[PDB]
């Protein structure tokens, strides 16, 4: 295709896939399986499932920060994600696991405009390529699954669906403790 | 506030889908330094940052990310993304930082800076939804 | 009036009650009331008083959060504001119920340099229409003969009868939140 | 970072909704160009989110009930809050400063042509009159004479 | 030196210290001892040292807020420097003595990835001018000699020995405050 | 959001109070126009600085005790702290940086007008010499004789 005679149009497409080294990039490979490559060894693995993998409501962040087995970038993102919710206010909606380094973590999102529906617009902005499979209404977003499941997990052939990319991360980065309520008076 | 990075342009194999070697001029790698709305350049300060670190910095025994939860604001207009996200959920065309366009003469080496390639309704748009656009950038370019 | 020969000066006055509907918009009744419209049904209300609403150092903040029933957008300009407040330090300040899902804040405002500076600085950055009739040298030592500061939710008459509605003051003070808050315990 | 937002339908005009007691008033694209590039313009941030406020009415589905979350994240990328910053730091001091209501620009008799809209100043709660700032109308008009 | 022939070089040194009523000045003693001036009648002595003074874990900030006998600016730089430490998570590592309305933070600095690599990482930038005394290529895994880090309050002398005042350092930690915190609670 | 303070005055001149034995800078129109639009100049953000504890100090009455409440607000409005961050990049990675020193600018030496000054960079623990930017020193002349 050629403008004005002389000028020919041409395009590039980046590869954002060397960035592994020093920016976390989003991913998907399929719409109840998305993923977030911090690293070429590690990664979380964000799921969106009907059933369930913990069964209590004890998060218990306080004592995984004392015991510090965790992996520090997986938990510097998880951070990310928990305070990217808008209006968290349901705190029993969410537990965790974090025996022995682990990472794990569960949003119970069993109704427009609740805490199902901010989890969910972060999920999305967190993956921003692929999550779209998983418009015209923004302000309350609901899924057929009931829960969605954050964990660690080694780096594999995880991208079927969508490309790599780090926006998603870097755009919820600026986003942090903006819509977060006040819980204590003191703060 | 403001990006800053200096970009310390050429595109290697490595930065690149199916390309070698693209290489813009002087002229149009000037204008990250002014303008304010253009994916390419933060991306363009995105990837020298990542050369850069690589380069220079050790390496660490486990992987951090906390230069780049630092540095974030420095490289890229974090509400160029939001105002993507905005153009996304209000499903309308949107730019995913993957694909841009350029011109360059077919006789000389001078293109113009690239401008995203918007996607929408999960598809590139064709060439004749910003046709518009492409006559407007040859129209500055002759003027400029 | 006439510049030069050709140029006229004319004025625009943009009309921000059209912006009701996606964005809150301070306002100001007189130098005792303000009001924070959100959409057409409900605001907030902001009232510099001397009489007493709650009589008890008790927030629920929490058991709030875990009943829900408040309105989700007055919840969290409240939190704007005191997340907003320069320096603060004295919970016993404030004070709440959010019993039955309604919103009440008290702020007890009875020195230079104190507390209820602060919290008279976010106030007036709140309503920034109409506040200034509640010196510019006194910069943050700034005090006022009421001893209250109640916020209250409230449903929506025509108050805006000193100054226009405008976004202006909600918008600049998104940007103050956790900004010089104090840390309260090691692990934030 | 920076303001992003570019309006949509090459000047741009302001219905009769959006302002007060006055008929529709278009400007054309060589001022709203001038949104683009500066920073300190108070009129250039109001536009912006007059523009936002009917797209989000225009395409978004309304919400049961309200949400504010929508500008609470798009209020960065919608204004300069930094020139709102400067704004109060003004207020304090007692400097003139703008509260975002009103406006002026320049205006040809003849041929139409427009500049962009600088904010009028308010002291004392107060409009300053014509005189005060007559060196901005002539400055303006200057520029405006250089095109 | 002519450049071009026409033109000729000239150079200019900000005065800096000019700055001091409006806003802090972080200044270098030495690589063990570095001050941060807030006006010309106190300031900040921050010190990297093998000799604690606290020699407990406590650090009852919600006691030293209610009793509010502290200077608010030098709180709210406490409050900016420890809120800046990326990835703080060991409560244990700081102690702080507020007794008396005094100020005492001592950080108990005893590997990649460390608290220690945390807190000398907002250190070196507290006081960003001639603290690199205290291999330019290592950033994420710095780790000094020395056991413990303290902060405490003095009144102001002459303690710029190395380098010069310089606002530059405060005013970029003010922008990654509450930018690398682990969440501690469901709700915060 | 960006830096949006305005000096007050044309052009610009820093007193000897401001500088280390320099008696009285002063730029005009051309260098200091430049600060309004130019966003990666340290010397314009320091202008800024000054000019903001000069309109702090003469106009707000002082307090009973210092309080850095209007710093922490205004920092973000003076500054563009990215720049602040740029040269903590450079300098944890080696590459010469800026620490908001010394600055310096071409003097035309017959009608004395100057340009903007830029940062003296630094590192090894001293200032560069000449040799080393002399390249960004070309460049600066080539700019201020094409105008
Ligand atoms: C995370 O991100 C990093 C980048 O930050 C990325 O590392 C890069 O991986 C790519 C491959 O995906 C590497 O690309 C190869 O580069 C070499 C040249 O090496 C350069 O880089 C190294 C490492 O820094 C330097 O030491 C060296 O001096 C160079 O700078 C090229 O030779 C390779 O070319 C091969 O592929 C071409 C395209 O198909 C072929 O045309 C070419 O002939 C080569 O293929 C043939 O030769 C190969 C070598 O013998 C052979 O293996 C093949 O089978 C075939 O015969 C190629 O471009 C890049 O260098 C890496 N850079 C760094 C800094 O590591 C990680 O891969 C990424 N990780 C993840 C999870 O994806
Ligand atoms: C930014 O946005 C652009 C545009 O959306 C993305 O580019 C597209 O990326 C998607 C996902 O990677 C591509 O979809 C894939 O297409 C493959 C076939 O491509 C060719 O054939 C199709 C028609 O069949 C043509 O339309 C296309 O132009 C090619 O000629 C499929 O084989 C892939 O299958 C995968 O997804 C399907 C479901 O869709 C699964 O069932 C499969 O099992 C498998 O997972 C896939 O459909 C798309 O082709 C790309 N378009 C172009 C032209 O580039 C960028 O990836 C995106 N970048 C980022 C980082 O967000
Ligand atoms: C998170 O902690 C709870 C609470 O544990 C107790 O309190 C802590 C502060 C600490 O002092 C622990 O040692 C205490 O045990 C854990 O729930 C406990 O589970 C054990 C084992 O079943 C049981 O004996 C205790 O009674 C429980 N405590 C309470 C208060 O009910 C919980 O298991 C921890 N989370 C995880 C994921 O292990
Ligand atoms: C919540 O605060 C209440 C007091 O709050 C007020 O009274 C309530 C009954 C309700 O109307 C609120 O909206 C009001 O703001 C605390 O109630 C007492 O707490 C004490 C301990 O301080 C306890 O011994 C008493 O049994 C409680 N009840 C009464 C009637 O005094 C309550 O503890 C706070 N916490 C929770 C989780 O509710
Ligand atoms: C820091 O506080 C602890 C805990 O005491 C409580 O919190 C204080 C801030 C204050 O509110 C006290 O009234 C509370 O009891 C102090 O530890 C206590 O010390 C006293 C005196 O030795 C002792 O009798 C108590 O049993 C201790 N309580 C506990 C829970 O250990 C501590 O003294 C304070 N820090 C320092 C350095 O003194
Ligand atoms: C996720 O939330 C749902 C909804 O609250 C929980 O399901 C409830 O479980 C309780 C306790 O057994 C029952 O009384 C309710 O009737 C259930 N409601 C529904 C709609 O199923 C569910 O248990 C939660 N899951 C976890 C792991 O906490
Ligand atoms: C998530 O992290 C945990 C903890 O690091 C992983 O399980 C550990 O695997 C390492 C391998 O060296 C062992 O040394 C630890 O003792 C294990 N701890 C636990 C929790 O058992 C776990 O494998 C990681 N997630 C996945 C799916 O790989
Ligand atoms: C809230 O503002 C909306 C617009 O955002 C107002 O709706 C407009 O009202 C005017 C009244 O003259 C009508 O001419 C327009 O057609 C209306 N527009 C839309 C999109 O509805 C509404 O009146 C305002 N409500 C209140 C209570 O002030
Ligand atoms: C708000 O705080 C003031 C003090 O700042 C309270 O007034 C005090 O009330 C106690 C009650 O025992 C008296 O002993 C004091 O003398 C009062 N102080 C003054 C200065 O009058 C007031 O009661 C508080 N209000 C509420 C509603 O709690
Ligand atoms: C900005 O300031 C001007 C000047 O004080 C305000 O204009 C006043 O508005 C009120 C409310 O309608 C009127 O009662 C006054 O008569 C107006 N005075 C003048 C001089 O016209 C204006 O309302 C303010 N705008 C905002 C949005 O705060
Ligand atoms: C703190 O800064 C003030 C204000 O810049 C300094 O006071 C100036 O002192 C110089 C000489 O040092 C005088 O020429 C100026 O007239 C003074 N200005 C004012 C407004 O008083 C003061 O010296 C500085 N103090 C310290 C201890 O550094
Ligand atoms: C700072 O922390 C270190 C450990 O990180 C403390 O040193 C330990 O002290 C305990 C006291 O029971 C000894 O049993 C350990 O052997 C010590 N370990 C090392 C490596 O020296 C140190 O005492 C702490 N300092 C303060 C003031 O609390
Ligand atoms: C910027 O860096 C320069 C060069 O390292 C510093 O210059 C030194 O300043 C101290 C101040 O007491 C003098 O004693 C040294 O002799 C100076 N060194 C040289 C080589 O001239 C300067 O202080 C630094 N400025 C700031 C604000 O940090
Ligand atoms: C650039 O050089 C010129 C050369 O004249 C400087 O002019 C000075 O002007 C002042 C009055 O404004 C006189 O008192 C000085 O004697 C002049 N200096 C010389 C060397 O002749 C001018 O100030 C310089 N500009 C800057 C910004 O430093
Ligand atoms: C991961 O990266 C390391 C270097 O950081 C490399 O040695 C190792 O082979 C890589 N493993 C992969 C590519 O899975
Ligand atoms: C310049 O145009 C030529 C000829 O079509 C093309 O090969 C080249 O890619 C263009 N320049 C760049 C930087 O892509
Ligand atoms: C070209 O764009 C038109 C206009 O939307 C579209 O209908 C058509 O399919 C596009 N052409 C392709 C995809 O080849
Ligand atoms: C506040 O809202 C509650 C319901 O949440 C309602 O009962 C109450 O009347 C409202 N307050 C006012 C003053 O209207
Ligand atoms: C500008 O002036 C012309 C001539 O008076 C008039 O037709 C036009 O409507 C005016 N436009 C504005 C923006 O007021
Ligand atoms: C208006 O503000 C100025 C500056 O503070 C003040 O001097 C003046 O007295 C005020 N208005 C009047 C006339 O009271
Ligand atoms: C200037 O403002 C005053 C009110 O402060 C007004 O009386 C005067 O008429 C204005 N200027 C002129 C000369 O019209
Ligand atoms: C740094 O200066 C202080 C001034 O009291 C001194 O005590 C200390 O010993 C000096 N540093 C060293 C390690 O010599
Ligand atoms: C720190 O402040 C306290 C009062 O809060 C004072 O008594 C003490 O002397 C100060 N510290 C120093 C070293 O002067
Ligand atoms: C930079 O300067 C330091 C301090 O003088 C010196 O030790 C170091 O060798 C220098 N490095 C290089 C590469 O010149």
């Amino acid at each position: 295709s050629l403008y004005k005679g002389v000028y020919e149009l041409q395009t590039l497409e980046l590869n954002m896939e060397t960035l592994n080294m020093t920016m976390p990039l989003s991913c998907t490979k399929n719409n109840s399986h998305h993923y977030i490559m911090v690293g070429n060894e590690t990664g979380l693995e964000l799921t969106l499932t009907n059933t369930s993998i913990i069964n209590h409501k004890f998060c218990n962040l306080s004592d995984a920060h004392k015991k510090n087995l965790y992996d520090h970038a997986l938990m510097s993102i998880i951070s990310t994600f928990h305070l990217s919710i808008p209006n968290f206010n349901q705190y029993e909606a969410m537990s965790c696991d974090f025996n022995g380094g682990k990472i794990s973590v569960q949003y119970n999102l069993s109704h427009c405009g609740t805490v199902a529906n901010g989890v969910l617009q972060t999920f999305m902005r967190m993956a921003w390529g692929g999550s779209y499979i998983a418009c015209g209404n923004w302000d309350c977003i609901m899924t057929s699954y009931q829960y969605l499941i954050i964990q660690n997990t080694t780096w594999e052939d995880h991208c079927q669906f969508s490309r790599p990319s780090p926006i998603g991360y870097l755009g919820l980065l600026s986003q942090r403790t903006r819509d977060i309520y006040i819980s204590r008076r003191l703060l | 506030g403001t990006f800053t990075w200096t970009l310390s342009y050429c595109l290697t194999r490595w930065m690149l889908i199916e390309a070698e070697l693209k290489c813009f001029g002087n002229t149009a790698v000037a204008k990250c330094n002014e303008k304010h709305d253009e994916e390419f350049c933060d991306m363009l300060r995105l990837f020298d940052f990542n050369k850069q670190a690589i380069q220079r910095l050790k390496a660490p025994a486990q992987m951090s990310i906390q230069l780049i939860n630092k540095a974030v604001n420095a490289l890229i207009n974090d509400q160029l993304i939001m105002k993507n996200h905005l153009r996304d959920i209000m499903c309308i065309p949107y730019c995913n930082y993957s694909k841009y366009w350029y011109l360059n003469h077919t006789t000389t080496g001078r293109t113009s800076l690239p401008k995203c390639w918007l996607v929408s309704n999960g598809s590139y748009l064709n060439e004749t939804h910003f046709s518009d656009d492409i006559e407007q950038q040859a129209d500055n370019m002759i003027t400029e």
